[PDB]
RNA sequence: AUCCUUAUGCACGGGAAAUACGCAUAUCAGUGAGGAUUCGUCCGAGAUUGUGUUUUUGCUGGUUGAAAUUAUAAA
């Protein structure tokens, strides 16, 4: 579909260009909406702002391929190079759809501790990320154990968030031990939680 | 190709190992990237190849289990999918 | 940094400053005394005598920057403006204690000497403090930090709402 | 002494498609700008640009 | 193991705005300026005096 | 004054002789040991009086210790 | 990378010979689009219809007009006498594919394929690159496969 | 190692060792000389001991030769190690469940050091329990 | 005083193993013959066990069987070392018996190249001129590629930082950098030596060559230029990918 | 006592002067230490004057330099102390040969010339 | 050489234009802090870098800004712009000198 | 007596850097360290080893919290 569609939309683009020429115009990238995130390379290429520089980036695919010998951490996308090709996939739709599948945001939240945070709506919030947190406290004279603990930490948040559905009958079966002084029953030594 | 499938499997396994320290989220992200790589690049080919499909099934399961293990020594009956598939931004892991 | 005095100038300003993304629009905890622009005399006059939208320019540090530091100058301005805000007339009087100490044709403040300037500043400070005392019933002894806060910001102050206080207490116990 | 990533080597262009939610805020802002009397003109222009 | 002198903060016209150990730093702006400028002069004067 | 490391020491005697014209020898070791380490200073500590305010001058004692300038 | 490519060009030329490589290219003033040529006739000249290379992996597509293939097979036999027919065994297929629809190792076809690969091997020197039978995969299309 | 680590002859000796390290932590290895697992542990600890030196100390106990300390583990008696500070027993919660003693081989020298470090820290704090940085839950 | 001696001998044992791993001889002088022999024997035994063990581990990994999370890592080190040994041994062998291309072969293949070139009628790629038309752009491209790696990461190690700094310098004093590059191309026949960390694509590994950050810039430039230049002149046939 | 073949040996004051000159040259980069460097200088022609160490043992390792000087008409001395010479050069390690090199635009040209003259006087 | 007794001292407490800079190099920046915050609901903004698309800017980019386009207000700092080592600097200087010589 | 050069020492002042900066009963080192090269030659001063700190030494200040708290005495 992508290759046939590429064939199509490039022809279309060419036609458009010809038309523009006939009517003396630079080709309006406003018109190419519809056939924008299609084609290989994408029509998003042609009107990227670094077009004329990337003209000289040649033997680029092969260079990318040969990164398996230069940079160590190894590349799950050696094949395409965003610049010269474009977003060769989209998965934005996917994120949207997954939420829907799990009864929308609200439903998802109702799994999580969220309502415990006691906000009216969710519009105004933000998370502090885990990687960021790790980074922040990895500028200190920390003995390896400490570092490990820090690394672990970004779970001791995730777990808590998902607590109220990692800590019920159906998820884990067994005891129901009372966390001391509190009406909070575990369903297992989910130690972080 | 068999070889590519094998490579994919290895990648999954790699992700799974070196997890002890590594966060659930990071691991999940890695998995996503690997799976995205697999899919975006072959696309058509996966739906035919049954072995690859099987691997994907199992790989995903393994990934889920790592998280489960982290959460509790005892394996659960089952989580909801929620924790795994909910997006990073709603506090999930964002497995694709 | 476009620092803004009012809290909610950010959004509209931000919108109008996408074209200059280098620029970073900062709110502030300081109740800065630029609301006392109209307490200044020449400026006020110019505002009055506009028949139209008029972009108008002033070295609000008139004869200052060759004599004292930029920061120093700004501090002085803050002191004076604050005083003006508190009670304009008093400030004016202070400025115009000596009629020999005139205001030039292109300035907005009474071209003093350095000792004189210092004295004026002191007077202004006194006015600020005394006025504050009169207003919000407080002993003028305080701490130097507190005094500084009062002058610079006239800020909200660490004013924990009753609820907050209660929460804190709970946490403590 | 893993050092900090030189701030100005942060990632810049060819980003993901802008989020509907995000866009809506902008739209709202522009509506406010417009509806709070016309500029007269530039508000409309700004909206168009957006 | 002495406290025979004391060590103060070496202000300048670039510090000026950032030192708070000595008082009056925004309180009495021009007084503060005088103090800091004066201090600087003394330092310079001291150097010159030493040379002399 | 001496620039190019003044003069050498075969047994130090030569150096001493050289110094002789300058003529000021043993005072500057009663300073140099106080600086080159402060062990002498430490010993001394384990004091010193100025012409203070209201000396009288019947009063005659002044110690020093780092939490406080203890006057007797 | 560039160096590697250049080196492989030498090897490519050897594989293709000067003449066939040239044909594949087209002329210098007006080069060809990958896999195309100018004429149907220059396509149908040498065996080597398409050729390509992606790094180490080369991909030569040969054609043969029955008789030619037979001749090649005969030559191969002469060089390497194959009485016991240890040739469908000792060969590679795409063990991925079904049983049914991989290279039917139909003796003659197998022989042809092996002959072709032998020829290819002969074409390039050893000392630049070991081209091994193990590593090669020589699908044959025919009346059979 | 045999030559690297110091070994104990009798229960009294062991007790003395446990008591008399005020500053350092004390890892004893209770194990039968000729066993695989025990040997491995000793090898690991040989490496670690020098490293951790200024904070911990490693010792060895032939459990068959010195049978005084079958109070410690109710006669389970696999080839274990135990952690001590100010003559208090120090409790290192892994997954395993045996919070008392690590009755299992760890292979990452660094990992071993880290756990020792953790326990030292715990001891200094005054804590009896300490959660290991690592999990385990494989090597029972 | 035997304990001390034993301890010493332990170190010797360790050190010969280390040497073997490195791939350096254990030509210790004052050691007595039979002890030395014993040590050698031990080392041999280790090798027999060690290499084989590594291979087994690798096989297991390939299978996807079950293997300890540190064991695999260990194997990868050991395996890497073995690979290195093999490669350097290969090199040594080559050195011993001359270049595997005999002259006739060379003549054949060189001739093939030359004739091809003639057929294609190829203007050779000239040295990057002192005032090259597409110089600056090329340089920029090179630097971008170098950067690429970091664009993600939030911390940097030291080497990485150094590299980044170099890149910045190149950007910021472009002319100077260009000059340096040119000089290197002209002259520099010698180089800071290259360390080879090994990869992890488990089912088959190797090799990541870490060149010194400075040389890298020059190399990058060269890569950019040749690939550009070749493309401009059609050195590479339509077929090559 | 110093070697006979080390000739011309300076006198004390002269020696001191020479060392001062050396020091000056060292600061101004107008000197080269070391037998081999001295030799190089001589070959070039850049040597204004050569300073050797009498207390070089084994003296032989210098005693080409004098010959070279003679054949190039560069004046030369030995000083007595190789340690001293080394120090002057700016080297803790003890040195045997140095060369004050030529350069018209030296501040210390005049001083150097004086020393050269002195050296010449010694020679005969 | 042994590891040091792990004690947990907090003695330092320093600050000072002079000392800030140094430490500014190691501190996370303000834009990095911003990045580390991710808006809650939204599909939060990612830069697809060819080597790895993974990277989320995060709440560095302002809502409105995000909706439109990029920012150089978040190219803020001079106090962590990767400077060379002593060695590296020296090497570069040497190279420059060589180049100059060649040019003559 | 006036002006300048070099080195140093003391300092004002202005900067950059600390991934740097030391130390050594060590081994070697202008009687050649380590490097260049157009291959003719050229530069000429540390190197090796061990090791102590090294997201930093010493000091100050604030806000805070911490919970931050008020002498005796006669009718």
């Amino acid at each position: 579909n992508e290759f046939l569609d590429s064939q199509r939309v490039w022809a279309e683009y060419a036609t458009k260009r010809q038309e523009a020429i006939q009517q003396n115009r630079r080709l309006a990238f406003e018109e190419l909406e519809g056939s924008w995130d299609r084609g290989i390379p994408r029509i998003s290429t042609l009107f990227q702002r670094d077009r004329h520089t990337l003209a000289y980036d040649r033997g680029h695919r092969i260079r990318r391929e040969f990164k398996q010998y230069s940079l160590e951490r190894n590349s799950p996308f050696w094949w395409t190079n965003s610049h010269h090709d474009g977003k060769l996939w989209n998965l934005n739709a996917y994120r949207t759809d997954v939420i829907q599948a799990l009864g929308g945001i609200e439903t998802i939240l109702e799994h999580t501790l969220f309502k415990g945070t006691g906000f009216n709506s969710w519009e105004g919030l933000f998370w502090e990320k885990a990687s960021g947190f790790e980074d922040s406290m990895q500028f200190k004279k920390l003995t390896h154990a400490q570092r490990t603990g820090l690394s672990q930490i970004p779970n001791r948040r995730f777990t808590l968030w998902w607590s109220p559905t990692i800590n019920r009958a159906n998820v884990y079966v067994g005891f129901l031990v009372q966390l001391d002084l509190t009406g909070i029953f575990l369903h297992g030594k989910i130690p972080t939680l | 190709s068999e070889e590519e499938i094998k490579k994919f499997d290895s990648r999954i396994r790699g992700i799974l190992m070196a997890s002890g320290s590594t966060t659930f989220t990071k691991v999940a992200a890695k998995w996503n990237t690997s799976l995205i790589s697999l899919f975006t690049y072959f696309r058509e080919a996966i739906v035919a190849t049954e072995p690859l499909l099987d691997i994907l099934v199992k790989g995903e399961t393994r990934i889920q289990n790592r998280v489960k293990l982290g959460l509790n020594s005892k394996m659960p009956t089952r989580f909801p999918p929620a924790v795994f598939y909910t997006p990073k931004e709603l506090g999930g892991l964002g497995m694709i | 940094q476009i620092i803004v005095t009012r809290k909610a100038m950010l959004d509209p300003l931000e919108v109008h400053m996408l074209d200059f993304p280098n620029i970073a629009i900062r709110p502030t905890e300081l109740r800065l005394p630029f609301s006392a622009a109209m307490s200044i005399d020449k400026l006020s006059d110019v505002v009055m005598k506009a028949t139209e939208p008029q972009m108008v320019l002033f070295n609000i540090y008139d004869d200052w920057l060759d004599r004292i530091s930029s920061y120093t100058a700004f501090s002085r301005l803050t002191l004076l403006l604050r005083a003006l805000k508190t009670n304009e007339e008093s400030a004016k009087m202070i400025l115009l204690s000596d009629p020999t100490i005139t205001i030039k044709s292109y300035h907005l403040w009474p071209s003093f000497t350095d000792e004189q300037w210092i004295t004026i500043e002191s007077q202004m400070r006194d006015l600020i403090l005394t006025e504050y005392g009169r207003k919000y019933n407080v002993n003028i002894s305080a701490l130097t930090q507190t005094e500084i806060k009062d002058i610079i910001l006239g800020q909200n102050i660490k004013a924990p709402s009753v609820k907050r206080q209660k929460m804190a207490e709970l946490e403590a116990a | 002494l893993s050092y900090l990533k030189d701030l100005e080597n942060d990632r810049v262009n060819s980003l993901s498609d802008a989020t509907l939610e995000d866009l809506q805020k902008m739209r709202t802002i522009l509506k406010s700008y417009r509806k709070a009397d016309p500029t007269n003109p530039q508000g409309w222009i700004a909206s168009a640009r957006l | 193991l002495g406290l025979l002198p004391k060590p103060e903060p070496k202000v300048k016209l670039s510090n000026m705005m950032s030192v708070f150990e000595n008082d009056q730093n925004i309180t009495d702006p021009t007084a503060w300026e005088k103090v800091v400028k004066d201090q600087v002069d003394l330092r310079k004067r001291k150097h010159l005096e030493e040379n002399e | 004054q001496y620039k190019f490391r003044e003069t050498t020491h075969s047994k130090r005697e030569l150096d001493s002789g050289d110094d002789q014209p300058q003529s000021s020898e043993a005072k500057r070791t009663k300073f140099s040991n106080p600086a080159i380490p402060p062990v002498i200073d430490l010993e001394k500590i384990k004091k010193l009086m100025t012409v203070t305010k209201v000396s009288l001058p019947e009063g005659s004692f002044k110690r020093v210790k780092p939490q406080y300038d203890e006057i007797h | 990378s560039f160096i590697f490519q250049y080196y492989g060009l030498v090897i490519d030329l050897l594989l293709l010979g000067q003449e066939r490589a040239t044909d594949l290219a087209g002329p210098a003033n007006n080069p060809n689009e990958f896999m195309q040529f100018k004429s149907k006739e220059v396509e149908k000249a040498h065996p080597i219809r398409l050729y390509t290379r992606y790094l180490d992996r080369i991909y030569m597509l040969f054609h043969f007009e029955e008789d030619e293939g037979e001749e090649l097979t005969d030559e191969y036999l002469a060089e390497n006498p194959d009485p016991n027919f240890e040739n469908s065994i000792g060969y590679n297929n795409r063990k991925c594919w079904p049983k049914d629809s991989r290279m039917r190792l139909i003796r003659q076809d197998v022989n042809l394929g092996r002959a072709v690969f032998w020829e290819i091997q002969s074409r390039v020197p050893t000392s630049l690159t070991s081209i091994k039978w193990e590593n090669a995969f020589v699908s044959v299309y025919s009346k059979n496969n | 190692a045999s030559v690297l680590l110091p070994q104990l002859r009798t229960g009294w000796h062991v007790d003395q060792a446990i008591v008399t390290e005020t500053k350092r932590l004390v890892v004893i290895r209770f194990g039968r000389k000729n066993d695989r697992q025990c040997m491995i542990m000793d090898e690991l600890l040989s490496s670690i001991a020098e490293r951790v030196r200024n904070f911990a100390v490693i010792y060895l106990c032939d459990i068959d030769e010195v049978s005084d300390f079958d109070e410690m583990y109710e006669l389970t008696d696999p080839m274990t190690v135990m952690f001590f500070y100010h003559n208090k027993h120090m409790m290192c919660d892994f997954g395993t469940g045996n919070n008392n003693k690590l009755n299992f081989i760890v292979d990452d020298k660094q990992e071993m050091i880290d756990i020792l470090e953790t326990i030292f820290r715990g001891a200094r704090k005054n804590k009896g329990l300490v959660v290991s940085p690592y999990d385990y839950n494989h090597k029972r | 005083i035997r304990q001390k001696k034993a301890r010493t001998i332990l170190q010797h044992l360790s050190e010969a193993w280390r040497c073997w791993k490195a791939n350096i001889p254990w030509d210790v002088p004052g050691m007595p013959a039979p002890i030395k022999k014993i040590i050698e024997r031990y080392i041999k035994s280790k090798a027999d066990a060690w290499v084989s063990a590594a291979h087994y581990n690798r096989e297991r990994i390939k299978r996807g069987a079950h293997v300890e999370k540190t064991m695999v890592k260990k194997n990868l080190g050991r395996l890497t070392r073995l690979w290195i040994k093999n490669e350097q041994e290969r090199q040594r062998q080559i050195q011993k018996n001359g270049p595997e291309i005999t002259p006739e072969e060379a003549t054949t293949i060189f001739s093939v190249m030359v004739e091809w070139l003639e057929s294609r009628s190829f203007s050779p790629i000239p040295f990057p001129p002192l005032t090259y038309k597409n110089d600056t752009k090329i340089l920029v491209l090179a630097l971008e590629d170098l950067k690429d790696v970091y664009a993600s990461k939030v911390r940097l190690n030291a080497s990485e930082r150094e590299e980044l700094a170099l890149i910045e310098e190149a950007y910021d004093n472009p002319h100077d950098t260009l000059n340096r590059i040119k000089k290197y191309l002209l002259t520099q026949r010698v180089f800071k030596p290259v360390d080879i960390t090994m990869m992890e694509n488990y089912q088959n590994i190797s090799p990541v060559y870490s060149v010194d950050p400075l040389e890298k810039i020059t190399d990058a430039y060269l890569d950019q230029y040749l690939w550009y230049e070749a493309d401009q002149r059609k050195l590479f046939p339509n077929w090559i990918k | 006592a110093p070697n006979p073949k080390a000739f011309p040996l300076a006198d004390a004051a002269l020696t001191q002067q020479i060392l001062d000159v050396v020091q000056q040259a060292a600061n101004l980069r107008q000197l080269k230490k070391g037998a081999n460097e001295a030799t190089k200088t001589l070959n070039r022609g850049i040597s204004e004057f050569i300073i050797m160490a009498a207390d070089c043992e084994p003296i032989e390792i210098l005693l080409h330099l004098p010959l070279l000087c003679e054949d190039k008409n560069v004046p030369y001395v030995f000083v007595p102390s190789r340690v001293a010479l080394g120090r002057a050069c700016g080297v803790s390690r003890p040195v045997i040969a140095a060369s004050i090199t030529t350069n018209d635009a030296s501040a210390i040209k005049t001083q150097i010339y004086a020393v050269k003259d002195k050296i010449e006087t010694l020679l005969i | 050489k042994a590891l040091p007794i792990p004690e947990d001292q907090p003695k330092k407490k320093r600050a000072g234009r002079k000392f800030r800079k140094y430490k500014e190099k190691f501190r996370l920046s303000h834009v990095r802090q911003l990045q580390n915050r991710m808006e809650f609901g939204k599909q939060e903004q990612t830069v697809l870098d060819s080597y790895g698309e993974e990277v989320g800017l995060g709440m560095s980019n302002t809502s409105l800004q995000q909706a439109v386009g990029a920012t150089s207000g978040s190219r803020r700092s001079a106090g962590n712009q990767a400077k060379l080592t002593k060695v590296m600097k020296h090497r570069i200087s040497e190279a420059n000198q060589q180049a100059d010589e060649f040019l003559i």
